[PDB]
């Protein structure tokens, strides 16, 4: 039941670390 | 200023990641969730992720280190809503299927039920067509 909410914060926390690697490699 | 509620809510998405209930975050638990999200990432920005947060070097991410990092970007979470949609939603067709939530559920190692699955559309489909389209999601999200 309180599975789906995390699913949305997971994915901002995939978006934050994939911008942490972009923000290194420029 | 952290908030009780936003806390919980960075931990269960933590738990999310760790399936196996160790307090870490390493790269197989990340590479199955992003999978399971609908993304095919190398092995190689996996370790890239996990390094950009890793501050001593142990090649996981713990609970603090996973809040240090949500902490400082809490500027506003309605596209991520949608965007949450999107990925579920694989053949686009505007309404999430029991499979369509099943294979992401299954991907996930939720390790949940047919039964299980049939029953999280259930509460969340209201009209009654069997499927849960965006404005449904919506209410089912928050
Ligand atoms: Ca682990
Ligand atoms: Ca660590
Ligand atoms: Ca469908
Ligand atoms: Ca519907």
């Amino acid at each position: 039941d309180d599975i789906m909410p995390a699913v949305k914060t997971v994915i901002r926390s995939i978006r934050i670390l994939k911008f942490l690697v972009a923000k290194r490699k420029f | 200023q952290l908030t009780e509620e936003q806390i919980a809510e960075f931990k269960e998405a933590f738990s999310l990641f760790d399936k196996d209930g160790d307090g870490t975050i390493t790269t197989k638990e990340l590479g199955t969730v992003m999978r399971s999200l609908g993304q095919n990432p190398t092995e190689a920005e996996l370790q890239d992720m996990i390094n950009e947060v890793d501050a001593d070097g142990n090649g996981t991410i713990d609970f603090p280190e996973f809040l240090t990092m949500m902490a400082r970007k809490m500027k506003d979470s309605e596209e991520e809503i949608r965007e949450a949609f999107r990925v579920f939603d694989k053949d686009g067709n505007g309404y999430i299927s029991a499979a369509e939530l099943r294979h992401v559920m299954t991907n996930l190692g939720e390790k949940l039920t047919d039964e299980e699955v049939d029953e999280m559309i259930r509460e969340a489909d209201i009209d009654g067509d069997g499927q849960v389209n965006y404005e449904e999601f919506v209410q089912m999200m928050t």
